[PDB]
This record gives structure tokens, C-alpha cells and sequence, in this order.
């Protein structure tokens, strides 16, 4: 490509009544920088019109248009797409060139934008019109189950998959989709294995896609309290070979390492996984996964204030607002006071979308506790704050008596919550004590305001 | 550790009220994260930058790795280990005004750093939240390097 | 049917999975493995 | 087809819900809204103007729902605190707090009749309350995961309900039991309402489609590509010609009712929409969300 670059721009400058040149020129640029290609074309549309009156073939309007369409020209490369599809049928005698196959795949990429233009009816149609003059097409059928499954991963999604692997088994984007269905529940933990080792033949090998899902879904079963019986170390040890086997063979892979550090950091050493987290964040920190492990770290070590902006900056991508994991991870260790009574509205607005959750309703009482605990203790504080403080801790036990009848739990009984009524106990006797408290300081400030009026008096 | 700042910018205008002199320009660059205004004054005789480039900024107390506060003196003859191995252009001033949008109630919330490395000036505007190591008369350094990306 | 052969043959795949996986810049794994060793060694 | 007014900083902290009337029992000028600030604001939009009329407070979590009576010019308003206290917009005062606990406290539903508070609950329950009464009068025997939406209908003559899993139960409020249960979701509903001719029933679920279904026979009416986000909150114009849809990436679409396409979108929110309601004729569209700001939208 380097030479094919060179004589480019050797034909750019001179102008030997060029033609195609910035054909070639942009035939090169749509892996490199989006924009030199949309400059090629451009230049190119306009290029073909001097030497007779000939309408543009619909292929550079279809590159063109699928150039504009990764970006947010979402429209004009709509327009460039319906113009195509127009020109593209006005061949009626460029049977050689197959205008049908350029109008399918300038159909295929408009189906595309509509997917992605909130339009999935118009979306599912054109693929459907796809599908009904070439069922041997297989990206327009697999795309449909995409359309099909964010409505759930049981509709028809799971089954034009198995349909699309039937049809070509050899296809390794159907089969890592087939994959791709178990993750919705992890039930498959152990048993994902199979089916990810089916297309792990030579024939198709090396894939580091099906790799990585081995190493992922052996990841999956870390963070359990049986580390001490020699078994989760082996799964460390084990997915760190897969991590160093697909390392040796791609050192510019960015998940090994991000797997790598994920491991160094469960093996306990996070002084030491921001270095190998570095590289990973330094090559695109635009992917969900590294915010949050580099925000672990950065949590861990008594730092939340560079903690819960990696954590905000995450929730700034246009798929939710609160998500119950981003702000669980976000209460990890906080004790200020900018960090308790904020923190609960965090956790209300986590518990708006979902309050199903017993983890949230637990530590929205736990930090009401802390709160309580924090002005009925040593304080001695604001009247009207201990008047607030005694509704939060009856609303704080009313809680711990509902919390109690619960079956299921995060994977670990609430049989604790005892120690929390009896400091809730202490917390009413204390409670009790200091609006006594409260009442003094009343009748200190009422005879200190006394004793400011007569002397504006003598005034 | 010692880093009183630490982001990534892109530059993108170059002395736009148009260059003064020959050797120093104005670049006003933005932040990626923090979203912090810059208006560093680099050597574009010997450090040469164009618009669009990113670089790591890192001011730092020292340039020492276990922080050991040096007094401040031009001593080539040291085999201790330095920051500055891994930057293409260092540089060291001292902060003479920490100017802020304060008021007479309520805290400020954004403040600006005024450095100046011996005539070169560099004015860090932003939040007044990752500012707290910023301090009126103390020594500071810059340690910026481009990024190849 | 040849409307398979007459498509896949003139279009063009800039990117697919594995390019996802590699960074678009030149990251090696002479300054990854050396402190994969490095704590393997401590231990 | 724009924005009327832009009241900047309506709240202290985000706005989940709005309410505005519709009739003309001093309801259609006073907007009433609900923030996580605990400010239960009672704007007056007076001389075109959105003014503050009355501040009432109380509630110790922020209001989740806010609703005025359709025959009545009195509001009530819940939290997540169990405590769904009734105040009233003639005086600005409490009338009672239902202490729904104790937890048991969702989004409210103001009966046409103004005489029943749909409530739900964590049991899948929907416990319908007493206005004048406040204790649990009969509760609707259909179990499940919880609550998440419960719409009255202006005539009254059916109730629907939003679950986690996207399951419909149409109940019958004029003998309290179920009668369908559409299930052409699986995303949690988030909001619903009843068309002004309780003909439609509009479900915003969390995959970004306004599926349409019928309540008289309980099937499907066509399928609608709404937004890419989540939507929020779902209305009609009192008209009856097109209905707004409010989601979670900033957008206010109105779409068409009859043709199922979007007549007008809003950009205006920095943030995501939380609430969106219409006027008393369907011109104006008084709108909150995260942003905290009251967006009043006039489409003449």
C-alpha cells in the first residue's frame, strides 16, 4: 500500500487529464482517516461530468454513502444510498457488472442506517426484501435476529441464528453469535466450553475471538470464597496461559493485557495492575471495560474522587442513565459528607429503575445508619437535623423488619442484620438523650437573642 | 508521587491573536477529560508542534519518582532516577497567582493557575477541584510529551 | 446461486472482529511481558 | 411547533414526574411536580407564564409520581418512604399521608371518578386505596414480580398494569378482576396510559418500540419504532391526535397516533426527559427531567 500511496500522490499533483486517479486515491483512505476518502469522492463526483454529460455510477455514490454512514451524517448518506439504489436500477443492460448485486448491497447498508436511524420497521422490511430474492445471503438474516432480540434473547433472534449457523456452519461470525446467545445466562458456565470449542479446528485457527471468549468465561468463575481449596488459583494460572498463548502470538491485542491486569489485580496486586492497565487505557480508554477496572483501582486506594467521575464518565455513553453496577461499585468505602447524604440520592435514583434489588435496599439503610450514627453520637449539632435524624432511623428499622422476610439474597444470608437493630437501639436511646440536648441549646440561643435586644435597646 | 496534575490535551489554535515573536507561541489547547482550558507557551524553535497533536501533561512537584523535594539547582551529575526519561519536553517555573471565580459566602468552584517558567507562561483554567496541589510561590514543573496515537 | 460468488468477490471488509482486538497503534509486548515475568519472579 | 416558555433550574434536583391538568376545576394553570429535592412545587401557569404557587414539603425520599385529580382540584403525591401524603392546591396543605409500608409505595393512579388510588406493590399485588379513606380497600389477586405502571382510564372502564417482564394485565375496575393479560413485551414498562377514547393503550417499555395494543379485544395495533433509548413517559393529546413519547437520550418525539410517524421532535433537554404531559386543549406540552429544567412546548 506504501507504493500504491507514493504514486498517488505522484498523479495528485500533475493533471494529466485525470480521471480515476481519485478513485485509487480514495480506494486506499477507507482504512486510513474517513475523511481523505469523502474528499476523493467528492472531487471525483464532480470529475466524471466534463468529458460528457454522464451520470455518476451508482458504486462511488454506494462507497460514498456508506463512508458518511459510520459518521453522523446519518441523512446524507441516506440520500447518497436512495440516489444509488435509483442509478443502480437504471442499468438495465450492465448485466456484466451485476447492477442487481450493487443495488442489494446499497440496500443492505440502507437497511443498516435504518437499524441505526430508530427505524426498525423500515429496517426489517429491507432486509426482509433481501431475504426474499436471495436466501443464501447470510449478514441481512443474521442482522434481523439482532432487530428480533433487543426485545428479548428468546424471540426469534435465538432461532434465525441456529438457522444462519445451519446454512453455513464454516462462518465464524454465526457461530460466535451462537455463543453469544449463552451469555444472557450464565447458567452455562462450565458448559460454554463445548460450544466454544467447536470451530476451534485447525482449519480455522488461530481465532483470537473464541480465545478471548475461553478466557473471559473462565474469568467468570473468579470472586469465590473456595480460592483456599487450590481451585481458583488453577483458573487464574490457567486463564493467564491463555492470556500469554494469545499475547505470543498478537502482542497488540488490548484484552489479554486487559485480562491480564484483571487477573493481577485478583491475585491481589494493584499497586502494580494501573502499569499494565496503562497501555490498555493509552491505546482507546473508549471501551466500557477499562473505566471500571481502572476506577476498581483508583477506589481501592482511598480515592474516590478519582473514582466516581470514571464512574459518571461511563454512564455518559446514550444506553442508560442509572444502572444498579456502576453505582454499587461507586459506595465502596465512603465516609465523608459529600459521600454519604449524596450517596443516597445515587441510590435512589438506582433503586427508581429497579427496586427488586435487595443489595440497594440494604445499603440505602446501612448509609442512614452511618448518617444517624454521624449526628446522634457526638453531636451536640442542629436542632431540626436530630428532629430528621430519629424519621430516617425509623425508616432505617421499619427497613431492617422488611429486609428480614426476604428468601433470597446476594449470595450470602442477611442472617447479620441483628448487630444493625441493636445499634439502631443505641442509636434511639441516644437519640433520645441529645433532643434534651437540642432543647438547651434552644433556650441558649433564646437568652443570647434576649441579650442582644437589650442592648440594641440601650442603643 | 508529587503529581499535582495529570491529563491528556489536544492542541487546536495557535496564536490567534497572531505570532509575536519567533521562537514562543501561544497554544490554546483543551483537556480530554478534566475539560480544562491551557494556554502553554512551548519553544516551537526547537520543540515543534501543529494543531491536532495530544500530549500527556504531568505537572509534577519533582522529578524524582520517591519524591525527595530537591532544593532547586542545576546538577547534571546525577545517576539518581528522573521523570523526565519518558517526556520530550520539560520544563521548570514557579505559580505566582491562583486567581478563582471565589465570592464572599460560597467557596470557588473554578480556579487558574498562573505559572510562569522563567518568561514562558502557561495558564491551567478549570475546576477548582483537581487545583488543590497548586499553591502561590512554589516550584513546579511540566513534563509534557506528544502523543504518536 | 452466483448472487453469493457476485458480491463477495467486489466488495471490500475493512474491519471485523479481530481487528477490533488489536489497537490501532503499535503496542508490543516488550513492556507487558517484562512485568509479567517481573511479578512472577517476587512470588 | 416549538418551545414557549424555558424555565431554567425548575428544581434543585432532578424532576422524575409532572403533572398538569386537563379539566377546568383550576387544575389546566397549575402544574404540580414532583423532584428527588422533596419539593413538591405547585407552579400556577398563569398569563402564559409558569409561576410558583405553592412549595409544599414532608416527604423524606423524592417524589416518584404526581398526578391531579381529574374531577377534583386537590393532588396527592408518593415516595419510596411508604408515606403517600395527599395535599391539596386550594390551600397548599396536607390532607392525609397514607403509610403505605413498608416499602409498598409506587407510582400513583388517580381514578376519573376521583374516588380510588391505584398503588403498587413489591408483591406484584396492585393494592387500590381510598381517596377519603386511605386503608387498603381490595387488592387485585395477580402475583408476579412487581408493579412498575398503573393507568386509569378517563371513562373508566379498564386498568392496566406494567410489570418487570413486560406483562400487561388489564384489569376491570368497574368488578375488580382480570380480564386480559398482553404479554407482547419482555422489557420492564415503564409508563402507559389510556387513549382519551380508552380505545389504544400505548406501552413504553425499554426497547425503544411504542407498541400499540387494543384493550376491547386485547391485541396488537402495529408496532412503532420509537426512540433508541428507554421511553420514559407516554401521553395524549386530550384531543386525541397524537401522543408524545418522552425517553432516555434527550429527545421529546410526538408521535402520530393514526399514521405512526413523529409529526415534531424536541432537542431543547441537555438531559434525559422525565416527565412529559399536555395541556388543558393539547397545545402546550409541559415537560421535565434530569436537566431540571420545565420545558412548556406549544404546537398550535
Amino acid at each position: 500500500r506504501d507504493i500504491a500511496k507514493g504514486h498517488l500522490k505522484k498523479v495528485t499533483e500533475q493533471y494529466p487529464d485525470d480521471v480515476e486517479a481519485w478513485i485509487e486515491l480514495a480506494q486506499i483512505l477507507e482504512q486510513t482517516d474517513i475523511q481523505g476518502a469523502l474528499s476523493a469522492y467528492g472531487t471525483a463526483t464532480r470529475i466524471l461530468q466534463e468529458k460528457v454529460q454522464a451520470d455518476v455510477p451508482p458504486e462511488i455514490l454506494n462507497n460514498v454513502g456508506a463512508l458518511h454512514f459510520r459518521l453522523g451524517n446519518l441523512g446524507e448518506a441516506k440520500k447518497y444510498f436512495l440516489a444509488s439504489l435509483d442509478r443502480a436500477k437504471a442499468e438495465a443492460e450492465h448485466d456484466e457488472h451485476y447492477y442487481n448485486a450493487i443495488s442489494v448491497t446499497t440496500s443492505y447498508n440502507l437497511a443498516r442506517l435504518y437499524e441505526a436511524m430508530c427505524e426498525f420497521h423500515e429496517a426489517e422490511k429491507l432486509y426482509k426484501n433481501i431475504l426474499r430474492e436471495h436466501p443464501n445471503y447470510v449478514d441481512c438474516y443474521l442482522r434481523l435476529g439482532a432487530m428480533a432480540r433487543d426485545k428479548g434473547n428468546f424471540y426469534e433472534a435465538s432461532d434465525w441464528f441456529k438457522e444462519a449457523l445451519q446454512i453455513n456452519q464454516d462462518h465464524p461470525d454465526a457461530w460466535s453469535l451462537i455463543g453469544n446467545l449463552h451469555l444472557a445466562k450464565q447458567e452455562w458456565g462450565p458448559g460454554q466450553k463445548k460450544f466454544e470449542r467447536i470451530l476451534k479446528q485447525p482449519s480455522t485457527q488461530s481465532d483470537t475471538y473464541s480465545m478471548l471468549a475461553l478466557g473471559n468465561v473462565w474469568l467468570q468463575t473468579l470472586h469465590q470464597p473456595t480460592r483456599d481449596r487450590e481451585k481458583e488459583k488453577r483458573h487464574q494460572d490457567r486463564a493467564l496461559a491463555i492470556y500469554k498463548q494469545v499475547l505470543r502470538n498478537d502482542a497488540k491485542n488490548l484484552y489479554a493485557a486487559n485480562g491480564i491486569g484483571a487477573v493481577l489485580a485478583h491475585k491481589g496486586y494493584f499497586r502494580e495492575a494501573r502499569d499494565v492497565f496503562a497501555q490498555v487505557r493509552e491505546a482507546t480508554a473508549d471501551i466500557s471495560d477499562v473505566w471500571l477496572n481502572l476506577a476498581h483501582i483508583y477506589v481501592e486506594q482511598k480515592q474516590y474522587i478519582s473514582a466516581v467521575q470514571m464512574y459518571e464518565n461511563c454512564l455518559r455513553k446514550f444506553y442508560k442513565h442509572q444502572n444498579t453496577e456502576v453505582v454499587l461499585y461507586l459506595a465502596r468505602a465512603l465516609f465523608k459528607c459529600g459521600k454519604l447524604q449524596e450517596c443516597k440520592q445515587t441510590l435512589l435514583k438506582a433503586r427508581h429503575v429497579a427496586p427488586s434489588d435487595t443489595v440497594l435496599m440494604f445499603n440505602v439503610a446501612l448509609v442512614l445508619q452511618r448518617l444517624a450514627t454521624s449526628v446522634l453520637k457526638d453531636e451536640k449539632s442542629n436542632l431540626k437535623e436530630v428532629l430528621n435524624a430519629v424519621k430516617e432511623l425509623e425508616l432505617a428499622h421499619r427497613y431492617f423488619s422488611y429486609l428480614s422476610k426476604v428468601g433470597d439474597k446476594m449470595r450470602f444470608d442477611l442472617a447479620l442484620a441483628a448487630t444493625e437493630a441493636r445499634q439502631c437501639s443505641d442509636l434511639l436511646s441516644q437519640a433520645q438523650y441529645h433532643v434534651a440536648r437540642a432543647r438547651k441549646q434552644d433556650e441558649e440561643e433564646r437568652e443570647l437573642r434576649a441579650k442582644q435586644e437589650q442592648e440594641k435597646e440601650l442603643l | 508521587a508529587g503529581i499535582l496534575f495529570e491529563d491528556i490535551f489536544d492542541v487546536k489554535d495557535i496564536d490567534p491573536e497572531g505570532k509575536k515573536f519567533d521562537r514562543v507561541s501561544r497554544l490554546h489547547c483543551e483537556s480530554e477529560s478534566f475539560k480544562m482550558d491551557l494556554i502553554l507557551d512551548v519553544n516551537i524553535q526547537i520543540y515543534p508542534v501543529d494543531l491536532g497533536d495530544k500530549f500527556r501533561l504531568v505537572i509534577a512537584s519533582t522529578l524524582y519518582e520517591d519524591g525527595t523535594l530537591d532544593d532547586g539547582e542545576y546538577n547534571p551529575t546525577d545517576d539518581r532516577p528522573s521523570r523526565a526519561d519518558q517526556f520530550e519536553y520539560v520544563m521548570y517555573g514557579k505559580v505566582y497567582r491562583i486567581e478563582g471565580d471565589e465570592t464572599s459566602t460560597e467557596a470557588a468552584t473554578r480556579l487558574s493557575a498562573y505559572v510562569s517558567y522563567g518568561g514562558l507562561l502557561m495558564r491551567l483554567q478549570g475546576d477548582a477541584n483537581n487545583l488543590h496541589g497548586f499553591e502561590v510561590d512554589s516550584r513546579v514543573y511540566l513534563l509534557m510529551k506528544k502523543l504518536a496515537f | 446461486v452466483d448472487v453469493t460468488r457476485d458480491i463477495v468477490s467486489r466488495e471490500r471488509v475493512w474491519r471485523t472482529r479481530t481487528t477490533i482486538l488489536q489497537s490501532t497503534g503499535k503496542n508490543f509486548s516488550k513492556n507487558i511481558f517484562a512485568i509479567l515475568q517481573s511479578v512472577k519472579a517476587r512470588e | 411547533y416549538g418551545i414557549l416558555f424555558k424555565q431554567e433550574q425548575a428544581h434543585d434536583d432532578a424532576i422524575w414526574s409532572v403533572a398538569w391538568g386537563t379539566n377546568k376545576k383550576e387544575n389546566s394553570e397549575t402544574v404540580v411536580t414532583g423532584s428527588l429535592d422533596d419539593l413538591v412545587k405547585v407552579w400556577k401557569w398563569r398569563d402564559e407564564r409558569l409561576d410558583l404557587q405553592w412549595s409544599l414539603e414532608g416527604h423524606q425520599l423524592g417524589v416518584v409520581s404526581v398526578d391531579i385529580s381529574h374531577t377534583l382540584p386537590i393532588a396527592a403525591s408518593s415516595s419510596l418512604d411508604a408515606h403517600i401524603r395527599l395535599w391539596d392546591l386550594e390551600n397548599g396543605k396536607q390532607i392525609k399521608s397514607i403509610d403505605a409500608g413498608p416499602v409498598d409505595a409506587w407510582t400513583l393512579a388517580f381514578s376519573p371518578d376521583s374516588q380510588y388510588l391505584a398503588t403498587g406493590t413489591h408483591v406484584g399485588k396492585v393494592n387500590i386505596f381510598g381517596v377519603e379513606s386511605g386503608k387498603k380497600e381490595y387488592s387485585l389477586d395477580t402475583r408476579g414480580k412487581f408493579i412498575l405502571s398503573i393507568a386509569y382510564s378517563p371513562d373508566g372502564k379498564y386498568l392496566a398494569s406494567g410489570a418487570i417482564d413486560g406483562i400487561i394485565n388489564i384489569f376491570d375496575i368497574a368488578t375488580g378482576k382480570l380480564l386480559h393479560t398482553l404479554e407482547g413485551h419482555a422489557m420492564p414498562i415503564r409508563s402507559l396510559t389510556f387513549s382519551p377514547d380508552s380505545q389504544l393503550l400505548v406501552t413504553a417499555s425499554d426497547d425503544g418500540y411504542i407498541k400499540i395494543y387494543d384493550v376491547q379485544h386485547a391485541n396488537l395495533a402495529g408496532t412503532l419504532s420509537g426512540h433508541a433509548s428507554w421511553v420514559l413517559n407516554v401521553a395524549f393529546c386530550p384531543d386525541d391526535t397524537h401522543f408524545v413519547s418522552s425517553s432516555s437520550d434527550k429527545s421529546v418525539k410526538v408521535w402520530d397516533v393514526g399514521t405512526r410517524t413523529c409529526v415534531h421532535t424536541f432537542f431543547d433537554h441537555q438531559d434525559q426527559v422525565w416527565g412529559v404531559k399536555y395541556n388543558g386543549n393539547g397545545s402546550k406540552i409541559v415537560s421535565v427531567g434530569d436537566d431540571q429544567e420545565i420545558h412548556i412546548y406549544d404546537c398550535p
